[PDB]
């Protein structure tokens, strides 16, 4: 669908700093 | 579960139409409540119900259908009691609901022809509208207001009519037949209410103390578009009470 | 003809010149003339469409009196002229045409056979008439021809006005058609003729000979509301509902009364849409001005029957319509009857209101409260919150108190199902239209000993074994129930369950709303996952809630078939945002200890809704992170009368303004929520739902979530950073709603430092809003939306290049100053230097100066609007004083005409910036200042002479004496635009209420300057040339400004009191002006 | 019937 | 010259007449 | 007048609200004494449905107004039926001839139709009833 499936690379993640 | 009063509901609607069919769209000279004691039966279990459930808003509806449905059918006096019943239900979390309901219980009263009860609920609407409907957080609020009218001239037209002596009359009747007079002030003390209603209660209010009969019927045709239906039932009979008294028997 | 038909519409607004569209209009003309009555309906329907929605440039042609000339059998038996005469307006000629051809045989009281016109055509053509005589109504007055007939054949010559005589046609729509006919006559006539209707009529009655009269239609409307077809019955009360205020504020007032008394036993029809009109047309009604002629009548009580009563119209309508109507078994027919009752609520009056004791006193506070507006300028809680006080109106308040009490009423006495849903409907409406948490005395029940209304009452109704199932009325009974709870807080919240909330009462109503919203959402969240019932949320033991269930699952399964990808009505998604919203209003009363363990049930919960509602989803997950954070309101909460209202408080604040003038770790349980809202960003058009995720992620890096390890590889910038060359190409549609959220997220992306790298920097975001400059979109939809995120970081609140930064940014604004939301950017710098250098701070106000004052000499700023004069006005107060020290500057930039006065637009530039500067003059410098420099400048008071005014609508001594006239010349200027200019032909709706605040605003100087005691050289001036002839007619005589003020008296009763202000602060006392005003012995509420 | 127009000119109609 | 009598408010009592 | 006693003259129902309770008891009592009248009687008897309906016989008497009673084909619609037994309770009846009449005409409809039988025996049993009326026999007035 999306542009992180059409580059075939990860999603990061939640976290706090 | 819940849906029990809904059942109880609508089949007091069901006996409703019934003993409405008998007794307004018919008229049948053999009816005998049959029908209305199961509506009042039926409405009873709901109330309850709605009372263990918590639900006293919900059982003060189901007082209200009742009390509407007898006073429809020619028994004003009952449904005084239900719609004080309502308004006792309402009050604590809906105190204009509980207004509602005490202006159609003095309404029913006055059908009854028991003005001593009459005098006593507007006395107690007009006491909880300035409780509930008329501070700054001073003057009413719009809803409140409409009430508080409504109360002031039914009490004055029934203070008129019945004439209380001491300790009958109660502070709260002596403070609002003060206002009805005139003394000291011109360069507003209407208060709630429309200034020339206002200057022909103050001129009924002196005219029934000097007896004057003519300045009453004169006022009585005056006032006649400003007042409600009830209003001008209660002014014919403070000019009827005048002209011929009650308790004389001849 | 269908194509033009089509076309008509969107060039009303290389562009469609006047030739063009006379040449439309001309074949339109010649093809009614066909052969074929399918050619004849084509041409009558074209010509209905160009009479309903006029080109701009036709317009004029049409209207002006020679405008086109100055640039199966015909049945038309002599002269009816040509749409080429020179000798009146073409709509004379098209009226004559269409009567001639369809309608009148030349012969008094003769009907045309339907053998010789069929009905579709007669209709049409009474249409058109109908069409022409709005834009025109001298049309209507007309002889049928020019040149009599044969006179043998026809003893008395026909007028126009016999098509009225179609009225008692056997075809309804012919019938209704000439009763819409008389609606447009009567409301074209008393606006025409400014409501001289007497002395306009004997003007036709002179140029025509025609006898007909106005108050002859009013019979023909009456008739028609008793037809016996629908169909008529609907077009007659359409026609009072065109011609009702305008007879209630004319000289036959008392029919205006009369037809409001005639339509309401509509209410009682069959025909729903009947009913909905009847609705439509009491919503327009004054009821002030109704209550003020009410008063007035002696014996429209009386009716037909000698009645004894007070006739009532204001409670029969509110009570026996518009509240009876909330009962009706259509729910279309209740939904019009709800929004009726919100439009009646400001027009409503009644006795012993402290606002209004009388009812001409509340028309003169409508009057006045749009002309006499003072020129004026100068974390976030959910929808239904209000921590600040208000200044709310007593008599708004009070209206809506009654109206809240008469729906509740009905609510609790309730029999029927239809009663019980529309009275929710109208009192949720209500609620949007008036919010609780403003109007909490109109709201207030006496419950809380700052209110919460009925919400007990609402709560039993989410409580019943019914109710919840018809999902309109639940989702009203939801949103009114949160926005009863809202409310409360400015009072109760308290500085184990729900801790804030301090009034304990409360907290039953509260647990009561969250808990059922947890049910209706975890029930539409496996209605979505298509599972089976069988823990706040959950209710597989409830047997209400698997009644809910079925319901919502029929309704979602019929829309899982169909592709209404447009429809806003589908009931399941409607319900579904109903409850999401209503959840995210309460979640701003919560703490940790009240959601802690039930986050992860709501979040999975929201999983499933995501996909349906995403937009208003995100908005929960927001609220959510407002209560874990601690950000939401529950952790962050540590007499008058006329002289009064028509001047006094008008000019005791104008003279003031005058005066003050220069003076945890449960944040992963998140992760999945937001990495759909990222997925769905990139995959979907919504522009709410892409501007949502923006608010999103901004308040994720303000919660100091690390935005480098969320958005690996930077995708995400790289995506949005790839819709600029979309967004300045023109290709990204609805790109106005979404580049202030990129702006705004982009400038919190420049402070973090997760990375040792900055990941965006000030330098690009100057160049991308640049970029957006040089691109040639529109400004005020695109560069300036862009502008004030950066513009408050930069000045308010963000190493010393940030100076050049700031500087560029100067750069930019100077580039768009013209626009008044920059010279609201230009307040907001000069208050950020004011404050940190007094040097920059003047520097900056003479950069402006001498930029602004140029350009308002030469029209060029955007300031034909009271929201944009009002900006320009404080930014002069925002100025450092010696930026406008030397007035010569002033001076040049006042004292200049334009370079036409033949378009409104241009006018209104002008006298707008002269206002600004005249504002500046009375304000920041003293009279002698003025008059001395004005002295050395050399200017004149033949500057806008008669003469050069004349010249400048076809196309292109004493220093005190100078001043008064440009101010005295000025008013004759305004007082000629707003008497003698027509509505849509030549002005807006806007454009004629902006020349009467502008007219407002000059004629509240002219009482400071002569009332305040401080320019006594002006009032010495002022006085002697009130008091002259017009120097040979070279200027405005006093007469002149006063026939045009007396012309004023019955449609600008606050501008004609202002001006007998000055009337009398110039000591003009001359009882021909003060007889005619006061009517002294020798109707219309205005002239009271 | 006989018509002119600015943007015609003098047409004709049967009668 | 009318007053209000001390023992009844309704009845009237009299002292210029 | 005689449909108003339902309602505008029905003392405490809501359409009554527009009349003070000195006048409702008086007006009563007038409409149904004035309904009784032998000019007006006939017409009065007759259901209003009937005449939507068409019926539309020549009336005779000394004033022109003498209907015949109803065909008793009409009373077996429910709702025109509960029309006719409003008024021949309203009114009740003004002679012997009239009893008889009204008898006969209940009987016509006696011979979910059950309605109708329901309705019947509720419309005998009030006419039976009406003539246990003391001052005057038949006469609610």
């Amino acid at each position: 669908x999306d542009i992180w499936c059409e580059t075939n690379k990860q999603t990061g993640i939640l976290v706090l700093c | 579960g819940p849906g029990e009063a809904l059942a109880l509901t609508e089949a007091a609607r069901l006996f409703l139409r019934q003993e409405r069919d008998a007794r307004q769209r018919l008229v049948c000279p053999a009816a005998y409540g049959e029908p209305l004691q199961a509506a009042a039966s039926a409405l009873g279990a709901a109330v309850r119900l709605h009372l263990e459930l918590g639900q006293p808003a919900a059982a003060a509806a189901l007082c209200l259908e009742l009390a509407a449905a007898l006073r429809d059918l020619g028994q004003p006096a009952a449904a005084a009691g239900h719609f004080q019943r309502a308004a006792q239900l309402q009050l604590p979390q809906l105190p204009l609901a509980a207004l509602q309901a005490l202006g159609e219980a003095a309404s029913c009263q006055l059908l009854a022809r028991d003005y001593t009860g009459a005098l006593a609920v507007f006395t107690r609407m007009q006491r909880l509208a300035r409780e509930h409907g008329s501070h700054p957080v001073p003057a009413a609020l719009g809803a409140f207001s409409d009430v508080l009218v409504r109360c002031e001239v039914s009490r004055v037209l029934l203070l008129l009519l019945l004439q209380p002596p001491p300790a009958k009359l109660l502070p709260e009747h002596a403070q609002t037949l003060e206002k009805y007079s005139w003394e000291a002030f011109d360069s507003e003390s209407s208060g709630q209410l429309p200034e020339e209603l206002f200057l022909l209660l103050q001129s009924l209010v002196m005219a029934t103390h000097e007896k004057d009969t003519e300045a009453i019927k004169s006022l009585q045709v005056e006032m006649w578009p400003l007042l409600t239906a009830e209003q001008n039932h209660l002014l014919h009979l403070v000019l009827q009470e005048t002209i011929s008294p009650s308790g004389q028997g001849v | 003809l269908l194509t033009l038909r089509y076309l008509v519409p969107l060039l009303q607004q290389v562009s469609p010149s006047a030739e063009q569209l006379v040449q439309v209009y001309e074949l339109t003309l010649h093809h009614t003339q066909h052969q074929d009555h399918n050619v004849v309906t084509g041409a009558l329907e074209l010509l209905q469409q160009l009479f309903r929605t006029p080109p701009p440039e036709l317009l004029q042609t049409l209207t002006a009196v020679g405008g086109i000339g100055q640039l199966k059998p015909c049945r038309i038996k002599g002269d009816i002229g040509q749409s080429t005469d020179d000798d009146s307006a073409p709509l004379v000629h098209c009226v004559r045409l269409l009567s001639a051809s369809f309608l009148l045989t030349g012969g008094k009281n003769v009907l045309v056979p339907d053998r010789d016109v069929r009905v579709s055509v007669k209709a049409l053509a009474l249409s058109c008439v109908g069409a022409a005589v709005a834009l025109h109504p001298e049309s209507f007055f007309s002889k049928l021809y020019k040149v009599p007939l044969d006179t043998t054949e026809y003893p008395e010559e026909q007028y126009v006005s016999d098509i009225l005589n179609y009225i008692d046609h056997g075809d309804p729509q012919v019938r209704g058609a000439t009763a819409i006919l008389c609606g447009t006559l009567i409301c074209s006539i008393l606006s025409r003729s400014r409501f001289h209707v007497g002395d306009w009529m004997g003007t036709i009655r002179t140029l025509t000979g025609n006898t007909f009269s106005l108050a002859d239609c009013i019979p023909l409307l009456r008739k028609t509301l008793k037809d016996e077809s629908s169909v008529t019955c609907k077009l007659a009360c359409t026609a009072v509902r065109n011609c009702v205020m305008s007879l209630c504020s004319s000289s036959y007032s008392e029919l205006g009364l009369q037809l409001i008394i005639d339509v309401l036993t509509l209410r009682n029809s069959s025909y729903w849409l009947v009913r909905t009109e009847l609705l439509e047309t009491l919503a327009e009604i004054d009821f002030r001005l109704v209550s003020f002629l009410e008063a007035k009548a002696e014996n429209l009580h009386r009716g037909a029957h000698h009645y004894t009563g007070l006739l009532k119209l204001q409670e029969r309508v509110l009570n026996n319509v518009v509240i009876h109507l909330l009962g009706d078994e259509d729910p279309r027919v209740r939904h019009v009857a709800a929004a009726s009752l919100i439009r009646l609520v400001p027009k409503l009056f009644y006795k012993c209101d402290q606002g209004q004791a009388d009812p001409v006193v509340a028309v003169a506070r409508d009057q006045s409260s749009v002309y006499l507006k003072l020129l004026m300028h100068e974390t976030r809680i959910y929808r239904g919150y209000n921590l600040l006080p208000s200044i709310t109106d007593v008599t708004m308040e009070n209206n809506l108190s009654r109206v809240i009490a008469a729906v509740s009423h009905e609510l609790i006495t309730s029999t029927t199902r239809a009663l019980t849903f529309g009275c929710c409907e109208a009192l949720c409406l209500l609620s949007t239209a008036f919010p609780v948490c403003i109007w909490s005395l109109g709201w207030h029940c006496g419950v809380p000993p700052c209110t919460v209304g009925m919400a007990t009452m609402i709560l039993t109704l989410l409580s019943s074994a019914w109710f919840p199932l018809d999902l309109s009325a639940h989702q009203d009974a939801l949103i009114l129930a949160g926005n009863l709870l809202a409310a409360s807080a400015p009072k109760s919240l308290r500085s184990e369950v729900w801790p804030a909330l301090g009034d304990r009462a409360l907290v039953p109503m509260v647990e009561q709303l969250f808990s059922h919203l947890l049910k209706v959402i975890n029930i539409c969240a496996h209605v979505l996952d298509d599972v089976a019932p069988g823990s706040l949320g959950s209710f597989y033991h409830l047997p209400s809630y698997l009644k809910l269930h079925d319901v919502l699952k029929a309704t979602h399964a019929n829309y899982k078939v169909t592709l209404d990808l447009q429809n806003s009505t589908e009931k399941f998604g409607g319900f579904l945002r109903s409850a999401l919203d209503v959840l995210s209003q309460i979640l701003e009363l919560a703490t940790l200890q009240d959601i802690g363990k039930c986050v992860e049930e709501i979040l999975g919960y929201l999983k499933s809704c995501f996909s349906r509602e995403p937009m208003m989803a995100t908005v929960c997950v927001q609220q959510l992170l407002k209560t874990l954070f601690g950000t939401n309101l529950a952790s962050q909460f540590d007499r008058p009368g006329l002289y009064h209202y028509c001047f006094m408080a008008p000019y005791t604040h104008f003279t003031q303004a005058l005066a003050d003038a220069s003076l945890h770790n449960h944040i992963r349980l998140f992760e999945p929520l937001v990495i759909k809202a990222l997925k769905q960003y990139t995959t979907t058009t919504c522009v709410q739902l892409q501007k949502q995720v923006l608010d999103l992620l901004a308040q994720l890096v303000q919660l100091r979530v690390n935005y480098c390890l969320l958005d690996s590889d930077q995708v995400f910038i790289g995506f949005v950073l790839k819709q600029f060359e979309y967004i300045e190409v023109g290709q990204f549609r609805e790109s106005e709603a979404i580049i202030p959220n990129i702006f705004f997220f982009l400038v919190l992306l420049s402070y973090e430092r997760y990375h040792s790298k900055q990941i965006i920097g000030i330098p690009k975001i100057i160049q991308l809003c640049d970029g957006i400059m040089a691109s040639g979109r529109k400004a005020v939809t695109h560069a300036i939306p862009a502008l004030q995120p950066i513009v408050h970081d930069l000045f308010v609140l963000r190493g010393k290049e940030l100076e050049t930064q700031k500087e560029v940014v100067v750069s930019m604004l100077l580039r768009l100053i013209q626009y008044h939301q920059v010279l609201e950017m230009f307040i907001l710098v000069l208050q950020q230097c004011h404050k940190e250098n007094e040097d920059k701070w003047k520097r900056l106000s003479r950069q402006i100066a001498d930029i602004i004052l140029p350009m308002l000499a030469k029209q060029q700023m955007h300031i034909d609007s009271h929201e944009a004069l009002g900006v320009l006005n404080t930014l002069f107060e925002i100025l450092a004083p010696s930026s406008l020290r030397p007035v010569d500057m002033l001076l040049r930039s006042m004292f200049v005409t334009p370079n036409t006065m033949a378009s409104v637009s241009t006018v209104q530039l002008w006298i707008s910036g002269i206002l600004a500067i005249l504002r500046v003059l009375i304000s920041q410098s003293t009279e002698d200042i003025v008059l001395s420099r004005i002295q050395e400048l050399s200017f004149s008071p033949y500057l806008i002479s008669c003469t050069v005014i004349n010249r400048l609508r076809d196309g292109d001594n004493l220093p005190e004496e100078t001043f008064s006239r440009f101010l005295l010349q000025l008013v004759g200027i305004l007082l000629e635009d707003i008497v003698t200019k027509q509505l849509k032909v030549e002005m807006s709706e806007q454009q004629h209420t902006f020349y009467c605040q502008e007219l407002g605003t000059l004629l509240m100087c002219l009482i400071h300057i002569f009332k305040s005691g401080m320019f006594r050289r002006i009032t010495a001036a002022a006085t002697r040339l009130f008091r002259s002839d017009g120097c040979g007619g070279s200027f405005y005589t006093l007469d002149s400004l006063n026939l045009r003020a007396r012309s004023m008296i019955t449609t600008h009763p606050a501008l004609v009191l202002l001006w007998c202000q000055i009337l009398l602060l110039v000591n003009h006392t001359d009882y021909r002006w003060w007889a005619e005003v006061q009517q002294t012995p020798k109707g219309m509420c205005n002239r009271e | 019937y006989t018509a002119r127009y600015l943007t015609l000119g003098t047409l004709h109609y049967k009668c | 010259x009318t007053r209000h009598w001390q023992n009844n408010w309704w009845i009237l009592y009299h002292e210029f007449c | 007048m005689v449909e108003s006693l339902q309602s505008v003259l029905a003392l405490g129902h809501k359409r009554n609200s527009g009349v003070p309770a000195f006048l409702t008891p008086l007006l009563r009592n007038i409409i149904i004494s004035l309904a009784r009248l032998p000019l007006v009687n006939s017409y009065t008897r007759v259901p209003p449905l009937v005449w939507k309906l068409g019926w539309s016989p020549k009336p005779g008497g000394d004033f022109g107004t003498a209907f015949p009673e109803i065909p008793v084909e009409f009373l077996q619609e429910k709702e025109v039926f509960k029309e006719f037994i409003y008024r021949i309770n309203t009114l009740g009846w003004t002679s012997r001839t009239q009893f008889e009449e009204t008898w006969a005409t209940l009987l016509g409809v006696l011979v979910e139709r059950t309605q109708i039988n329901v309705l019947a025996v509720q419309a005998i049993t009030s006419l039976v009833l009406s003539a246990m009326t003391v001052p005057v026999a038949g006469n609610p007035a």
